[PDB]
RNA sequence: AUAGGUUUGGUCCUAGCCUUUCUAUUAGCUCUUAGUAAGAUUACACAUGCAAGCAUCCCCGUUCCAGUGAGUUCACCCUCUAAAUCA
């Protein structure tokens, strides 16, 4: 399908059951479904914590870049994953949410040691 | 294989290209603004309120 | 040296010679059967531009890819008549024959 | 999704969505992180490029591609 | 289809039978001993030292039902059923 | 039984067993050949056994055969650059004409290997899909990770229905 | 200077490949497996000859000795610390490289735990995500509950060795941890038991028997193989054992004495085999009966 | 600096390939001209709303 | 019933009973299906024993209660597995219930994972062609320059308070819609005591 | 297909029909729970609500996704070469 326009993306593609989410890391056109017609799979990413405590990520990496340097672009998604990993540096909103975090948990600490210390 | 030629198809795309030309909207029409509602009276679409002020 | 024309060398008998400066020739091609696995000729015509106007009804022709179609059928050209018809030359001994006797002996030019 | 030509709803037409506050001190911060973020992505982007431009390159016209096909050339004669 | 099945069985050649009209070694190739070579018959008489001639393809009536078959192209929602234990 | 003498030439086995794959240079090959003759033994058992297993290794190659127009038979290749290879078989056995054209213009079993282990490379053992595709459909079949919901149910605190009860 | 032979070494892989033997009917033992009819050719007794010598070459390929590795280090690497990410995340994250042209022991694998550190993996999860995403046949992800110890001790009551070492060699790397230990355990219960000939014809006997020479308890294998008439093989197991344990008093003995063929075997019976009076015994049996067949 | 992981694969080349080096690996960041979002764009390749009046 | 077995279900395959019964031929030797036509249906009924009620023609298994399928009955499992292939026969071979086929493949893997049923182990090839461990990716890699100096891998990374000047441009560009501004953030993240 | 029933007073051959197997819809009668998957007969006609916005104005998007199977060798390979992505 010639789409008008578009571009590359690497993205997570759903899949799984009701309540078991699955993503699969894939290059497909912009405009594609996103369950639908692909590129290449480049990966995948289990978000369900395994029997070993573990969160299950898989990076095709050669062709990762060779992709990026075919021009594909990135999801924030994606983009906040390869920052986990190492392979970007970490992406901005993932250290203002940890610091977003941070003052909220600073925050509920003040009223729970006035009422332990109040009363 | 021989495609059944459309006529129609072609002649349709030369006039709407033709009168998108000769009946453009000048930036006198396109750009002007309610300044009350602040909604240009072309697509009665408001601007955003940052742009307000 | 690029040519968008699909067949870039093909062999086959010329059928026809009354267009001008165009040979109708036959080719044959062995495909195979997928019921019975056997191969069977399929044949396809081909119009060659002879511009001498050397193919006669009967012999056997390479054709070459033109670069691009010079006419709506004729997308190849007359590259060499391999075998003419009642006139061969044994490739092996380089001796005119008639069928499978010579008609010059090989040993003639020693 | 509706297309361009599907009219607009009754209930949206005096709907005005108003932008969110904005904290100074968080905003300056966040707006050069994400240039310092894109200038190295950027940099990176650039590395893969030309990865990927040499490669081709290699295959086609490299020290190796032309020797192997000298190498079959000669052996054909 | 009885008398059929009797004349069959009766005139089969067994491996000592081959072994001695041929005057070669009758060896077993199983797969599941690998290439070990199984001599099931040898020839009681004298052993011949010329190999048999190994006819590059060989002229033999082939049943079109196995060779279908061979080539995954004999579909049957009867065949290989599960049965009780015969 | 199977219709015609050596049925065994009409199978997928004994066509895939051909050994001469043409280098990508080869375009057109002519089998000139004489029916009668003890001289032309060979190159009638060529065509009879082997131009099917040439040709089935090497689908877009035209092979072309003339009957008893030549004293003598002899091969022709047409290559793409325009040269081309005469090879004489008169008194050379079918084989020793198969091993003939695969030394001169047949891809040597190295070329074949590698181009075997290119093909490996596109079916990734760690990429999930249809089975058509891929060996594995899902993560739930990997052993450790979390199973599928249609064969263990999910515990009821993983289970969006109760998220939101137990929220509101 | 002088360097002590190693188990890959020509001489050694010699040695431990003739202790081993060949035994045609064991290797190629026919398999509880789904069967096919077989087929059947008519051979002279050249053609007979040919095909089993190449039945020993194929048997000889099947017996190559696995080589014995050291015990892998632990890995402790860590590539970065984020120390903002602290607190985000509750589940550590696994990311493994999965470009197909890698060997498995040059991938990156690395774990970003909740904390924010950015580590390598250790030995065991690189082992187990292999294993996720490069399925090896015959290896689980989860250990089988086989390898542990009363399972095993099952195994060596029904003389099922080679069994638990092909297990072994199938779930666990040649230098894990686990890979040594059962290895090793197996060899123990051998020695104990005097099951020797379980392993032989197999690739696992030089294994068994660099674990006992270079462990010094090697007087069980030698009467064994005295008893079964393989002086040949007990003769170079002692050469073999001088070899690695070079300043010894049997080493030395027989340096002293220049002894060769049997008595190798006398002189370390009396100096360092811990059992000198029964290994004595058993040759001097032996002795006496090799005395009668040659009259 | 290259990022945690991608500094530590090209290190690895490096001790495979031979090459003995304590020198970081740092991307060159000087060509990457950053410039503000407010930057005029390029007017000519901008497009105009179409004809249909309200 | 109550069989006395249970405890133990290897003594009955052992006990006179079961030999005056069954002999040296296997359980199932006698049993034959009852349906119509010469072909069976592919599946077997889905169980023989319903609300403790026995159907008409138990299978081999539901027809004597004192037969337990067991990872330890090892005798009695080894009569649902072919002996020259090793393959454990599918249910309509022997006329098992399904219930029962799914309890006797279940007890087959569990002795054979126990070591109480030998079945055929493979000889693999291994995994790796090299053994070395030497490759920077199972190696210690050199440590950066900020990991040693205990630095951000990035200097903005940490949170750089920014001038007052830009804040006062901030705050006259969204004049009435600003928030209460934040200073730099916890150095760690609190707990809950 | 491992086959079976059926021509005749009877036998053999040929032959059609049907039986036994496995699915999918619909109908009758009947039906406890949980998880999961799937789910108009009709390209017939449609009440009502919703399904495309975003954004300091310009632009961009609404050409996608979602739907259907009416029509029907425009889908694949090669040659050539626009638009598009790689700031
Ligand atoms: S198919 Fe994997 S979760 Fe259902
Ligand atoms: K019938
Ligand atoms: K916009
Ligand atoms: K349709
Ligand atoms: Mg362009
Ligand atoms: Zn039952």
């Amino acid at each position: 399908k010639a789409y008008r326009g578009g571009h590359l993306t690497i993205r997570l593609a759903l899949g799984g059951c009701t309540n078991r989410p699955f993503y699969r890391i894939v290059a497909a056109h912009n405009k594609c479904p996103r369950d639908g017609r692909f590129v290449e799979q480049l990966g995948s990413y289990d978000p369900l914590p395994n029997s070993h405590g573990e969160k299950l990520v898989a990076l095709n990496l050669d062709r990762i870049r060779h992709w990026i340097g075919c021009g594909a672009h990135l999801s924030k998604p994606m983009e906040k994953l390869l920052g986990l990993a190492g392979f970007f540096p970490l992406h901005p909103m993932m250290i203002t949410n940890a610091e977003r975090l941070r003052r909220k948990r600073a925050r509920e600490v003040l009223l729970a040691s006035q009422k332990t210390d109040a009363e | 294989k021989k495609v059944r030629p459309r006529l129609i198809a072609e002649l349709a795309r030369r006039v709407r290209a033709l009168r998108e030309q000769l009946n453009r909207p000048r930036d006198s029409q396109l750009y002007a603004v309610d300044y009350e509602t602040l909604t240009r009276p072309f697509s009665g679409r408001r601007l955003p309120v940052r742009a307000w002020a | 040296v690029r040519s968008s024309v699909h067949a870039r060398w093909i062999v086959g008998k010329v059928i026809g010679t009354k267009m001008q400066k165009t040979a109708k020739v036959r080719v044959t091609r062995l495909v195979l059967d997928p019921y019975l696995l056997k191969y069977f000729n399929k044949r396809k015509t081909y119009f060659a531009h002879d511009a001498l106007q050397q193919c006669t009804v009967g012999d056997i022709v390479l054709l070459r890819a033109l670069p691009v179609p010079r006419a709506k059928h004729v997308k190849h050209e007359l590259a060499e008549i391999v075998f003419k018809v009642g006139k061969v030359i044994d490739p092996v001994t380089g001796k005119p024959c008639a069928g499978t006797t010579y008609l010059e002996s090989p040993l003639s030019s020693e | 999704r509706k297309t361009r030509h599907d009219p607009l709803a009754k209930s949206k037409i005096e709907r005005v969505n108003m932008p969110p506050a904005v904290d100074p001190a968080e905003f300056f911060v966040l707006m050069e992180r994400y240039q310092h973020y894109r200038q190295t992505v950027r940099a990176l982007r650039m590395e893969f490029v030309s990865e990927v431009q040499r490669k081709v390159h290699e295959a086609r016209a490299g020290v190796l591609a032309e020797r192997k096909a000298l190498k079959d050339a000669a052996e054909h004669r | 289809l009885t008398q059929g099945l009797f004349r069959g069985l009766s005139r089969q050649e067994t491996h000592q039978q081959l072994a001695d009209k041929k005057g070669l070694h009758v060896v077993e190739i199983r797969e599941e001993c690998g290439p070990l070579p199984i001599v099931v018959a040898s020839p009681r008489g004298p052993l011949r030292k010329d190999p048999e001639p190994e006819d590059e393809v060989p002229d033999v009536k082939l049943d079109w039902e196995d060779v279908k078959t061979a080539q995954g192209m004999k579909r049957s929602v009867w065949s290989n059923l599960k049965r009780a234990a015969t | 039984p199977m219709k015609g003498r050596f049925p065994i030439r009409r199978t997928l086995q004994y066509l895939s067993q051909g050994n001469v794959v043409f280098k990508d240079s080869v375009k057109v090959m002519t089998v000139n050949y004489n029916t009668h003759g003890e001289l032309g033994e060979g190159a009638r058992k060529f065509v009879f056994f082997n131009i099917p297993q040439i040709q089935y290794k090497n689908p877009w190659v035209q092979i072309m055969m003339f009957k008893n127009m030549t004293p003598s038979p002899f091969l022709r290749f047409y290559l793409d650059s325009g040269e081309q290879v005469l090879v004489d078989v008169e008194t050379k056995s079918n084989k020793e004409i198969m091993e003939h054209i695969r030394k001169i213009l047949g891809k040597n079993e190295e070329t074949l290997r590698e181009e075997e282990e290119e093909k490996k490379q596109l079916s990734h053992p760690a990429n999930f899909g249809p089975r058509k595709y891929c060996l594995r459909e899902c993560i739930c079949e990997v052993e450790g990770q979390v199973p599928c919901p249609s064969l263990v149910p999910l515990p009821k605190e993983m289970r969006g229905k109760y998220k939101a009860a137990l929220k509101a | 200077e002088t360097k002590k032979p190693t188990f890959m070494d020509e001489e050694v892989q010699s040695i431990l490949t003739k202790m081993t033997g060949l035994n045609l009917q064991k290797t190629f033992k026919p398999a509880i497996q789904e069967l096919k009819p077989p087929t059947y050719k008519l051979m002279t007794q050249a053609q007979l000859e040919e095909a089993t010598r190449q039945a020993v070459e194929a048997a000889k390929v099947r017996l190559k000795m696995p080589p014995v590795l050291e015990e892998r280090v632990p890995i402790n690497d860590v590539l970065a610390e984020d120390k903002i990410l602290e607190g985000t995340e509750t589940t550590k994250y696994v990311f493994t490289d999965i470009s197909y042209s890698i060997p498995h022991r040059e991938r990156f694998i690395v774990v970003r735990e909740p904390s924010g550190t950015l580590r390598k993996a250790s030995w065991e999860e690189r082992d187990r995500m292999i294993q996720v995403y490069f399925p090896k046949e015959g290896r689980k992800i989860l250990t089988p509950i086989i390898f542990k110890e009363e399972n095993l001790r099952t195994m060596y009551s029904q003389d099922r060795h080679v069994d638990v070492l092909n297990l072994c060699f199938a779930q666990f790397e040649p230098d894990s941890t686990e890979y040594i230990k059962v290895h090793h355990k197996t060899y123990e219960d051998i020695d104990k038991r005097g099951k020797y000939d379980l392993l032989r014809s197999t690739r696992y006997f030089g294994g068994m028997v660099w674990y006992f020479v270079n462990n010094k308890k090697i007087d069980g294998l030698l009467i064994d193989q005295i008893q079964r008439d393989l002086i040949d093989d007990a003769t170079n197991l002692v050469q073999l054992y001088h070899v690695l344990h070079p300043d010894g008093q049997s080493a030395q003995g027989a340096k002293d004495q220049a002894a060769e063929g049997i008595n190798l075997i006398k002189v370390f019976a009396k100096t360092e085999a811990q059992k000198g009076a029964y290994i004595e015994l058993t040759l001097q049996t032996y002795q006496e009966a090799l005395s009668r067949h040659s009259a | 600096p290259y990022p945690p992981l991608l500094r530590a694969m090209i290190i690895a080349e490096r001790q495979k390939n031979g090459d003995t080096s304590t020198e970081e690996p740092m991307l060159n960041v000087q060509r990457i001209r950053m410039e503000p979002w407010d930057y005029p764009a390029k007017q000519e390749d901008k497009g105009r709303a179409k004809g249909t009046p309200v | 019933p109550i069989s006395p077995y249970k405890d133990e279900p290897w003594k009955y395959l052992e006990s006179e009973e079961y030999q005056e019964r069954y002999g040296s031929r296997p359980v199932w030797a006698d049993y034959r299906r009852n349906h119509k036509g010469g072909v069976p249906p592919q599946r077997t009924r889905k169980t023989c024993i319903r609300r403790n009620k026995v159907v008409g023609n138990p299978c081999p298994i539901c027809r004597d209660h004192k037969l337990h399928v067991d990872f330890r009955n090892v005798k009695l499992l080894e009569q649902f597995v072919c002996a020259h292939t090793g393959i454990i026969f599918y249910a309509p071979y022997t006329g098992v219930c399904v219930k029962q086929h799914k309890r006797l493949t279940q007890a087959i893997q569990k002795a054979r994972d126990h070591g109480l049923l030998i079945y055929h182990i493979p000889q693999v090839e291994p995994r790796d062609l090299d053994f070395s461990t030497s490759h920077g990716a199972v190696s210690a890699t050199p440590p950066a320059p900020t990991l040693v100096s205990g630095d951000p891998w990035y200097p903005w990374y940490n949170w750089k308070q920014p001038p007052e000047r830009e804040l006062s441009r901030l705050r006259r560009l969204y004049q009435g819609h600003l928030q209460e501004e934040s200073g730099p953030p916890p150095e760690s993240m609190p707990k809950m005591p």
